[PDB]
């Protein structure tokens, strides 16, 4: 009949008119009393509600709504392989999130989904439940609960069908386990479907590049016992037969450098047909096309065979295409790092022919930089011309600024501590800076540093350092030993080719030095330099001014700027004075670091670390002492302590020397004081060798998304320190410190972290072969 | 978190600690709001106090989250004018945002993604609603992003002509004259692309620059 | 010098052999097959494609080759200038 | 007045046809001596059929199977030479046919007749084919129809 | 120290944006056309009337 | 390890020994069937036991002592190593004049019984699992692909091979056919029970009993591993998953299913059909209609054997070691009996007044009161 109006109950989902934008009433016409069933199918079928009521008892159309419910918040227990951050993931891809409204069908679809992948790991006694409590004002919460039973222990492998291999030969290599080692817990022997389908590729590939081509798999089961605890997987294959190849063959549209393709193609004959061999011929014909521009060729190689007289001839078709060009080069992610300074490192020029090798050495070069974490290339082509790309480079940039601050002592000295910074991308910039200073009851420091990489668009880098040491002695200057040095360093260098850096530079220094203690290899530099001091009495001075011309050699083909994973380094930094300075001496030290992978992954990595060091003087003039190399604490041996490896002072008998305060000052005082006595004191020779290996391996209680910040290693470590010159008489009654035979040595794990401080290491390290004075540590906590 | 009561008192606190200021408690009571209060009778001022919340806690990311949730379900609203000019404020100040201020740093050649993910937005506002009371600040943050592009595209053509490679000197400086003619960097520029067509012996060429050079000197 | 600069590649390169098959006469459609998409172009007056194939060794002579073609304001060429460049510095 | 009989997958079931059905199909019969049960459980025996007949329904548009007018004109006029409102005994018709045909259609295609159980049953008894065949219809589409109605979504709403 | 200038109703950005320089067009010179004519970064005539800076009271209104 | 959180309930039977069994002896074939599924067992012929393991010794025993008689080993001699493993993983048969024992590495070996020769060792498409069946002069074999191939019984001589289907999760254990009328009954892994008429090698009727309406087809293997039987006209099977049937031997035709089903093994006695479920749940049925006699599933999840029905009593296996002993009617825990901590897997047999079980390590045991 006549409907006068239309009422509704549901008031969530529905909007004012969107309602009526599907029923035909209209409030405006006579019912047929019959299409109101075709109403209510489409309002229902629009998929905004979950029961529809039409009711006319007066005279009007109120249609009882009741809208699906929005869901609210999500529960979800007594899963353990199936982690939130996934499953978060699956939720919300098939369209069920906090928030929008609930669909039944969504439910039967997830629970299905998620039986499927138990299913596919091998939890076949499992089950999903997802149950949605109702809850006032129309909503629901969505509960899950998971039967996670347990894996099937996959039992044996069979490869019924060979007859030139031995089964475990075969299944050595597979990604699934047959039978774990009784004495190991290198794997495990859970079933995953794809490392089935692996294994089937793998067997595939292994008969196919000996020889055997004729070669391929019937049919492969997946057995199951029947309680769901064994798995046995059996595999069927065709053995063949050998065969050889007759000759390979190339053919099509390419272009005008056949010479080198003809020449990759060619192969020694009688070998046998591998199917290895001929996507390695493949693969190298695509870089060689790409580095003259045809970036996308089509190569197709078939193996025309003849199995009458054990021959296949190898046809490879070519269709090179169009020389590429790039149009422009964009950059993503820096969001700090202006843009120079990912535009400098390129070796692929804007507005040329897209060399496909260029790109990706311009990626190796700014990854090698420091101060990227992830760069990833994207070679992309325009949605117009037939030829033009633009290659896109995302990176995203991690910190790269290292902090250091801390005390001298715990007591309470006053207002006394250590700073320190070193950013290598000051803003961005590009310029590293690098300042610190402490400041102590016991001495005074501090240095800054500054180097621009390209002072000019070359790779000319010019860098500058400025020192202040002078500590005098702050707990007194009065009778102590005294000590005020200070100089400037400034040097430049150029690249050679795109892995080396010569360096040059100049600088001078100055040192005065008062009321030193009396011992033998100082007297010994001082006698050198033409000083004839005393020996109880200790007012001697000296002051030194120095002009040295130093220069250095850097090699580094190295993966990544930041703990890497693959490839070499080697720093060679020398020193000589120039005439006209008061000493006469020349230094040289290298250092070198080379990581080797041993996995694909690259997470296992042999680290092998070395140091070497010589310096003397020239001209009859002793080396100066206060340039004695060091060892010990990080960053060499580590595990005794910094600075306490190699000689110690021997100190002439002590009395009477200026002011002695009793109870301290007590190096060698003696009022019965016998003569030269052997002490713990380090002073440092000037001949220097350690070396370090190191097995790098993954950290175990961590995830991949936090994997690349910290690592963990085990580090065997040796090095040795010694003195060049040497007195038989001064040196009757002492160990022999000329003597480079006597090695300190440990080993132990270390842990690196890089925190927003900047970068930590913690180790725990245990000395083996030590010595006299070592005063070895076990924890060592650094930054 | 919040205890149970009815909307208007929560409401009420929401509104009480908003004019305080503490976002990070009032963002609590807001999506608490939120949360039990779906479609309730005021669901849309809950939205947009969660945009405003979000926004002054430097929440970034959740706030353009939120806003692009809003822009949808409600595509026309006598409010809808205020999300998108907060959709453009959320990403420039997304741009600009880093310690270089202090040390006072011309973000110019930095990433560009932010300055066009907000010229986006500003040029849908001005077109949209012209009239609106939000529209002059959109004009003037439009004229300084505009201004923004064609210094970082400067800024690469710049270091071009530095490097030698000249082609990529010319296409750049030509998509500045094409894109972002009437700002001050391309002026700025134009001298590079005379020198980029002299080095490359194009007199032809570089004649008609020139004379570009020499009309606008003013 | 010592310094060690990469080589540099500034335009699209052109084989005689395809130079030889552009002449007088074919529309813009063909000569896009024949070479590609000129990487510079005119935007000021007439519609002028310039292919320049330029390279720099590294510390040796800057080596440039200029081909002009000028299109009439219909679509069809006018004529050519293969210049090989090499001239003053 | 109106309400909702039944939902189904994303389809629905609606009270007008099972309140029509529960008596349109009986009263015919009555006059050959058929005793219906009670009209509870028969209409949970009709609630059966329709649910099925729905999943079918919506089992032809997701395939996309159709049925052209002119096999309805045809089949309309071999019911003139054989035996609510015409619009709407015409949209009954259009759905019947091809719920009718989505079952034959998926039969022939999982039914396997072996040309051997058919000289059997010729020496047991061209009849024994099409009784092989009438057998194997049977049986199959029970099988299927069991299987469809375990893999869709219902709802009882009374 | 402290926070922005009442941190209310005023953008968390800096006002520095006002002394962007005004759009000046460049004209064509002596018979040859610009490509100028190309644009897509057009800024379509606004006129005031409205708040700008710090005085633009944002609130969900 | 933290995953381990398997459901089940394997309960222990009420101690109630209402006679004594004794053992006879045992022999210790050695290490056998193992951990890995199999289907060995020894069978009986003229007082004689033969007895084989997974390392392929075969040995010839007597009743009574368990005094040996001869052995041999099948290490593969005719491979590079003749020393590897031959996996011996078909049922032991022994007919007439010799022993067929199958391989998983597709060889069927017919030893000579008393003198212990090979008389012929051959190669069947695929792994041979089940029990070698011999009828009218011929072998069959049920691989585990679908192929069911017949061999000649003097030597080798591959006659037909029937092609069935396999399904990409089906269950272990391929089915080992039934002969009757010329025509051999024969399980498949996809639900199916097909006739093959035994002269040529041409299928005569494939009829489907498996309805694995399951919600997770993925999981709803539904095949049929056990050995139909027949009785009269009328042969019997069981899937996996459920739908115990009788149907008719001459054609396709279901006389009636049973939902239970979900069976491995099961026998009958001609009226009272007993069977095992999948959840270890000893039941009987009537012939006649299906009609459950009686059950028991005081067991579930104790991975029983097959029953055997010796001396009135269904005896059976467990995997802790106990044999139990069911009454024939009602069920009843009439003894139960602790013979080796080894383990069963595999399934016991008894006939000519007898009983032989073998375990997992200690091998042949007799059973008897």
């Amino acid at each position: 009949f006549v409907v006068k109006d239309i009422h509704f109950e549901g008031l969530q989902r529905v909007a004012v008119g969107a309602a009526l934008l599907s029923m035909p009433v209209r409030t405006g016409d006579t019912v047929n009393d019959e299409d109101i069933s075709n109403t209510i199918r489409a309002l229902f079928a629009t998929g905004n509600f979950e029961d529809v009521c039409v009711l006319r008892d007066g005279d009007t159309l109120l249609v009882q709504v009741k809208e699906r419910p929005t869901i609210a918040s999500i529960t979800f227990s007594g899963n353990k392989s199936v982690k939130d951050d996934m499953l978060k993931q699956n939720l919300e891809a098939s369209g069920v999130r906090v928030g929008e409204s609930l669909d039944r069908t969504t439910i039967a679809d997830i629970e299905k989904g998620l039986e499927d992948f138990y299913y596919s790991v091998g939890k076949y006694s499992a089950s999903v439940k997802a149950v949605v409590t109702p809850l006032p004002r129309n909503r629901v919460d969505l509960k899950l609960v998971f039967q996670e039973g347990v894996s099937a222990e996959i039992q044996q492998i069979n490869i019924v069908g060979n007859h030139a291999f031995t089964t475990d030969e075969l299944i050595s290599h597979f990604q699934l386990r047959d039978e774990v080692p009784w004495w190991n817990v290198v794997g495990d022997r859970k079933y995953q479907k794809q490392k089935l389908a692996g294994d089937l590729e793998t067997l595939r590939s292994y008969y196919l590049d000996r020889g055997y081509a004729r070669f391929n798999i019937d049919s492969t089961q997946v057995s199951l016992t029947p309680d769901k605890k064994g798995i046995y997987v059996t595999v069927n294959i065709t053995e063949g037969d050998q065969y050889k190849l007759s000759g390979v063959e190339v053919s099509g549209n390419l272009a005008g450098h056949s010479a080198e393709i003809e020449q990759l193609t060619k192969i020694e004959p009688g070998e046998l047909y591998n199917g290895t061999k001929v996507t390695k011929m493949e693969d190298d014909i695509k870089k060689l096309l790409g580095r003259y521009g045809y970036a996308y060729p089509r190569v197709q190689s078939m193996p025309e065979i003849n199995d009458a007289d054990k021959t296949v001839k190898l046809r490879v078709n070519v269709d090179a295409g169009n020389r590429f060009y790039v149009r422009k080069i964009r950059f993503e992610g820096n969001d700090t790092s202006k843009d120079a300074v990912l535009r400098r490192e390129m070796r692929q020029m804007e507005g040329a022919w897209l060399g496909s090798d260029l790109v990706d050495q311009g990626k190796e070069r700014l990854n090698r930089l420091g101060f990227f974490e992830t760069v990833d290339t994207d070679t992309q082509r325009v949605p117009g011309s037939p030829d033009q790309v633009d290659v896109v480079y995302k990176v995203k940039e991690r910190n790269t600024g290292s902090f250091n601050f801390g005390i001298g002592y715990g007591t309470e000295s006053g207002v006394s501590f250590q700073a320190g910074v070193q950013q290598d991308n000051w803003l961005g910039t590009g310029y590293a800076v690098g300042i610190n200073g402490t400041k102590n009851d016991y001495q005074t420091y501090a240095e800054l540093s500054v180097t621009n990489p390209y002072f000019t668009v070359d790779g000319v880098s010019l860098g500058g350092r400025l020192f202040y040491n002078d500590f005098q002695a702050d707990d007194a200057d009065l009778s102590d030993y005294t000590n005020k040095s200070y100089g400037t360093d400034v040097t430049l260098g150029f690249p050679i080719n795109e892995y080396n850096s010569l360096r040059a530079g100049l600088g001078y220094v100055h040192n005065s030095l008062s009321n030193m203690q009396p011992q033998v290899a100082m007297w010994r530099y001082l006698y050198s330099m033409g000083e004839h001091p005393s020996t109880s009495d200790q007012d001697n001075s000296f002051k030194t001014d120095d002009f040295t011309f130093n220069y250095g050699w850097t090699y580094n083909k190295l993966d990544r700027g930041y703990f890497p994973t693959d490839g070499s380094r080697v720093n060679l930094t020398g020193k000589v004075t120039i005439p006209g300075s008061d000493n006469e001496y020349y230094k040289v030290t290298l250092d070198t670091a080379t990581y080797v992978p041993i996995d694909d992954d690259h997470k296992w990595v042999v680290l092998g670390r070395t140091r070497w060091g010589y310096g003397d003087g020239l001209g009859g003039k002793e080396m100066p002492f206060y340039e004695n190399f060091y060892a010990g604490g990080s960053s060499t041996v580590r595990g005794f302590q910094s600075n306490t490896i190699g000689p110690k002072a021997v100190y002439f008998p002590h009395q009477a020397s200026n002011y002695d305060p009793d109870y301290d000052y007590e190096c060698a005082t003696q009022d019965g004081a016998k003569d030269l006595c052997k002490s713990d004191d380090a002073v440092g020779g000037n001949a220097m060798a350690v070396a370090s290996l190191e097995f790098i391996t993954p950290t175990p209680f961590i995830s991949d998304k936090y994997a690349n910040s910290v690592r963990t290693s085990f580090f065997w470590d040796m090095g040795t320190v010694w003195d060049t010159n040497w007195d038989s008489s001064q040196y009757s009654g002492y160990p022999d410190y000329s003597d480079p035979s006597n090695i300190r040595m440990s080993a132990g794990i270390a842990l690196q972290w890089m925190s927003p401080l900047g970068p930590l290491v913690f180790s725990y390290a245990q000395p083996f072969k030590k010595y006299d004075g070592d005063k070895a540590e076990q924890f060592q906590f650094n930054i | 978190e919040v205890p149970d009561n009815p909307p208007n008192e929560i409401y009420a606190t929401a509104q009480q600690k908003l004019q305080d200021g503490n976002w990070r408690q009032a963002i609590t009571q807001l999506e608490a709001l939120d949360n039990r209060y779906p479609f309730g009778p005021y669901s849309q001022q809950v939205q947009l106090d969660l945009i405003y919340a979000y926004y002054k806690n430097a929440d970034l990311p959740l706030a353009q989250a939120a806003i692009d949730r809003f822009i949808r379900l409600n595509p026309t609203h006598p409010n809808i004018d205020y999300v998108m000019y907060m959709r453009g404020l959320t990403n420039m100040a997304l741009d600009d945002s880093a310690l270089q201020g202090f040390f006072g740093v011309d973000r110019s050649d930095r990433d560009p993604q932010h300055a066009r993910a907000a010229f986006s937005d500003f040029s849908k506002l001005v077109r949209g609603y012209p009239n609106s009371q939000y529209t002059t600040d959109a004009t003037k943050r439009l004229v300084f992003l505009k201004d923004r592009l064609a210094k970082y595209e400067y800024s690469v053509a710049e270091y071009y002509t530095e490097r030698g490679a000249w082609v990529a000197v010319v296409n750049r400086v030509e998509g500045m004259l094409r894109d972002y003619p009437d700002t001050q960097a391309t002026r700025d520029a134009l001298p590079l692309m005379e020198n980029a067509y002299r080095q490359m012996q194009m007199n032809a060429q570089a004649e008609k620059v020139a004379k570009i050079i020499a009309a606008n000197s003013s | 010098r010592v310094v060690y600069r990469p080589d540099i590649n500034q335009g699209n390169y052109l084989t005689a052999n395809d130079v030889s098959k552009i002449r007088v006469g074919m529309t813009q459609q063909q000569v896009a097959y024949a070479l590609g998409t000129p990487l510079m172009s005119d935007p000021f007056g007439t519609n002028t494609w310039f292919y320049v194939f330029r390279q720099q060794p590294g510390h040796e002579g800057v080596t440039q080759q200029t081909l002009t073609l000028t299109f009439n304001s219909s679509g069809v060429l006018t004529n050519i200038d293969n210049k090989p460049a090499l001239s003053g510095n | 007045v109106d309400c909702v009989a039944a939902v189904v997958n994303n389809g629905v079931v609606l009270e007008s046809d099972v309140d029509g059905l529960m008596q349109s199909v009986k009263l015919n019969a009555a006059q050959a001596r058929q005793q219906l049960p009670d009209d509870a459980t028969l209409r949970h025996q009709i609630m059966e059929r329709l649910i099925m007949d729905q999943i079918i329904l919506q089992m032809g548009q997701k395939m996309g199977v159709k049925i052209s007018d002119e096999q309805l004109d045809q089949a309309i006029a071999n019911i003139a030479k054989q035996n609510l409102n015409y619009n709407t005994y015409r949209n009954q018709i259009r759905k019947e046919m091809i719920i009718s045909e989505v079952r034959n259609n998926e039969v022939r295609r999982r039914i396997t007749i072996l040309p051997q159980e058919v000289e059997s049953l010729a020496q047991q008894v061209d009849r024994a084919y099409r009784m092989l065949m009438n057998r194997k219809f049977s049986e199959e589409a029970a099988s299927w129809m069991q299987e469809q109605r375990a893999s869709a979504y219902v709802k009882i709403l009374s | 120290c402290s926070s922005d200038s009442r941190y209310k109703r005023q953008v968390s950005g800096d006002e520095a944006y006002l002394e962007a320089a005004p759009l000046a067009e460049l004209h064509a010179p002596a018979g040859m056309i610009l490509p100028v004519t190309s644009g897509d970064y057009a800024i379509p005539v606004t006129n005031g009337s409205g708040a700008v800076g710090k005085a633009l009271d944002i609130r969900p209104p | 390890n933290s995953e381990e959180d398997v459901v089940k309930m394997s309960p222990l039977p009420t101690v109630e020994n209402q006679f004594t069994p004794t053992t006879a002896w045992s022999t210790s074939v050695g290490s056998g069937i193992g951990n890995f599924y199999s289907n060995l067992h020894p069978a009986l012929a003229d007082n004689v036991v033969y007895a084989a393991d997974r390392a392929g010794l075969v040995k010839a025993l007597n009743a009574d002592d368990g005094k040996e008689i001869w052995s041999v080993s099948l290490a593969e001699k005719d491979g590079w190593f003749s020393k590897e493993p031959a996996l011996l993983s078909g049922g032991v048969t022994v007919s007439g004049g010799h022993v067929y024992i199958g391989s998983e590495k597709a060889q069927v070996y017919a030893l000579n019984t008393s003198d212990g020769t090979v008389a012929w060792q051959t190669k069947v498409a695929g792994e041979a699992l089940s029990r070698p069946v011999v009828s009218d002069g011929l072998v069959l074999i049920h691989t585990s692909n679908g192929q069911l191939q017949a061999l000649n019984e003097a030597d080798g001589a591959v006659k037909w091979t029937v092609n069935l289907d396999m399904p990409s999760l089906s269950l272990r254990g391929e089915s080992a056919p039934t002969t009757a009328f010329g025509a051999a009954v024969v399980g498949g892994d996809n639900g199916r029970v097909s006739a093959v008429l035994m002269e040529q090698g041409q299928m005569i009727w494939q009829q489907r009993i498996s309805q694995a309406t399951g919600s997770t087809e993925i999981d709803r293997l539904s095949d049929v591993d056990t050995t139909p039987v027949v009785v009269n006209g009328v042969v019997f099977a069981l899937a996996y998953n459920g739908n115990l049937t009788a149907l008719d031997l001459r054609s396709g035709q279901i006389m009636w299913k049973r939902e239970l089903g979900s069976v491995n093994d099961f026998i009958v006695d001609g009226n009272r059909i007993y069977l095992v479920d999948q959840n270890d749940r000893v039941m009987a049925l009537t012939i006649d209609g299906g009609v459950t006699l009686w059950t028991q599933s005081d067991l579930l999840h104790r991975l029983l054997t097959s029953p055997v029905l010796y001396n009135g009593n269904l005896v059976v296996g467990d995997s802790e070691g106990y044999l139990h002993w069911i009454n024939v009617e009602d069920g009843r825990f009439v003894a139960q009996q602790k013979v080796d901590s080894s383990g069963f897997q595999t399934e016991p047999v008894a006939a000519d007044g007898k009983l032989l079980i073998q375990a997992k390590d200690g091998t042949v045991y007799s059973i008897t009161r």
